[PDB]
């Protein structure tokens, strides 16, 4: 009923920059909350960002801030990382999700999308 | 101490359904249970009444 | 600039507000009305430092 | 020019309609002679006084 | 029967305020209140009126 | 000050902001519509009274949503009788004086 | 009193219903004019019934 698709990942030089586009279709939205999370090989899933649809009280981790950016566009759905001074440990499987992050009961990210891979290198992917 | 593990970006998903979490902290409860499994994410959205 | 000392000290002084410190809460007209009004206003009679 | 008693000019002139609602104003403009072409009816939200 | 109505939920999760208050936040909170407000004005009512 | 409110907060002034001028709000007529009808079992000729419309503002709204061709053939009639309760159109005024 | 209901919110973000469907999208607005709807029914009842 859902489906949520990613695209521009890739390789870069250190100190570089990229974006990240997730599309979304299929909610009735309300509440929407699209997050990335960030796979690094030989570990588990971490938060990268979230956003909702308008509401604005965007998450960042402890280590992530000041390099990535959060942007959303609801005439196309779309939601956008913008990715500056790719550090080594930036290297890692980003994957959309989607959800709703309610004020009163909670946040659950209901579908997750296909994913794309970023690689901090110097020789490139 | 509930508020530890809702102020720590370590779960995919955190609903409360008749209380908000925030809250949690204020409140005295007279049984609590913990029911654990595994599913995988395209199924986590079953785990809600209805 | 300058911080010039030149300091002496008093005790406050206070004066009777009596019926001072009432504005036009709002910039709409009104003609030969009573209009109630809940706002930030100088309570009657109150203590005043002078 | 009303054809009423005195006693009834009494009663007619000492229920005034001032100070009651919209309809003072109504009642002014029944009364009014040199102001011509008053359209006073349509007067709020929907009301209307038959 | 007045004072019994105030037992009734109207559609909230409690009847009492503070336990509504002491579980829900500010958002869900004003929600069930006011639904609590809205019975109990029709309550109110409805005893006038008879 | 820029508008006026007056008894009961209905905006009742404003002022043009490019002029200073002071412009009373009127709301633009409006009223019940009442069919006067001698019955079924007798007629099927009818009147209509425009409550508190005056007589000058119906036949310049002959083109309402409510008068369709059929209904304009008795808006125009050319019996149009201004009385306090309205505008009554369709009824023929008389100078005698009949029980009610 | 009846025409003095017509500036209470009921819950609502505002009063004004063009202010309701001039900030918010179609969904929205609907349960905003639902709650002033009811309201100003409810006010319009009790005018009746006095």
């Amino acid at each position: 009923q859902v489906q949520l698709v990613e695209s521009g990942g890739g390789s870069v030089q250190p100190g570089g920059s990229l974006r990240l586009s997730c599309v979304v279709s299929g909610y009735t939205s309300s509440s929407r909350y699209m997050g990335w999370f960030r796979q690094v090989p030989g570990k588990g899933l971490e938060w990268v960002s979230g956003i909702k649809r308008d509401g604005t009280n965007t998450y960042y981790a402890d280590s992530v801030k000041g390099r990535f950016t959060i942007s959303q566009d609801n005439a196309k759905n779309t939601v956008y990382l913008q990715m500056n001074s790719l550090k080594p440990e930036d290297t890692a499987m980003y994957y959309c999700a989607a959800g709703s992050w309610y004020n009163q009961w909670g946040y659950s990210m209901d579908y997750w999308g296909k994913g794309t891979q970023v690689t901090v290198s110097s020789s490139g992917q | 101490d509930y508020s530890v593990l809702y102020n720590s970006a370590s779960f995919s998903t955190f609903k409360c359904y008749g209380v908000s979490p925030t809250k949690l902290n204020d409140l005295c409860f007279t049984n609590v249970y913990a029911d654990s499994f595994v599913i995988r994410g395209d199924e986590v959205r079953q785990i809600a009444p209805g | 600039c300058v911080n010039l000392t030149t300091r002496t000290q008093l005790p406050p002084a206070y004066t009777n507000s009596f019926t001072r410190g009432v504005y036009y809460p709002d910039k709409v007209f009104r003609s030969s009305v009573l209009h109630s009004t809940q706002d930030l206003f100088l309570p009657f009679f109150s203590n005043v430092t002078w | 020019p009303s054809k009423r008693s005195p006693i009834e000019d009494l009663l007619f002139n000492k229920v005034t309609l001032a100070d009651a609602g919209f309809i003072k104003q109504y009642g002014d403009c029944l009364g009014d002679i040199a102001a011509r072409d008053l359209i006073c009816a349509q007067k709020f939200n929907g009301l209307t006084v038959l | 029967t007045l004072v019994k109505q105030l037992s009734s939920n109207f559609g909230a999760i409690s009847s009492v305020l503070n336990d509504i208050l002491s579980r829900l936040d500010p958002p869900e909170a004003e929600v069930q209140i006011d639904r609590l407000i809205t019975g109990r004005l029709q309550s109110l009512q409805t005893y006038v009126t008879q | 000050q820029q508008f006026g409110r007056d008894i009961a907060d209905t905006t009742d002034a404003v002022r043009d902001p490019q002029t200073l001028e002071i412009l009373d709000i009127t709301p633009c007529s409006f009223g019940g519509v009442s069919v006067i009808t001698p019955g079924t079992n007798t007629s099927n000729q009818v009147a209509v009274l425009y409550q508190d419309v005056n007589c000058t503002e119906v036949p310049v709204a002959i083109h309402a949503d409510q008068l369709t061709p059929t209904w304009r053939v008795y808006s125009t009639g050319s019996n149009v009788f201004q009385t306090r309760a309205g505008c009554l159109i369709g009824a023929e005024h008389v100078n005698n004086s009949y029980e009610c």
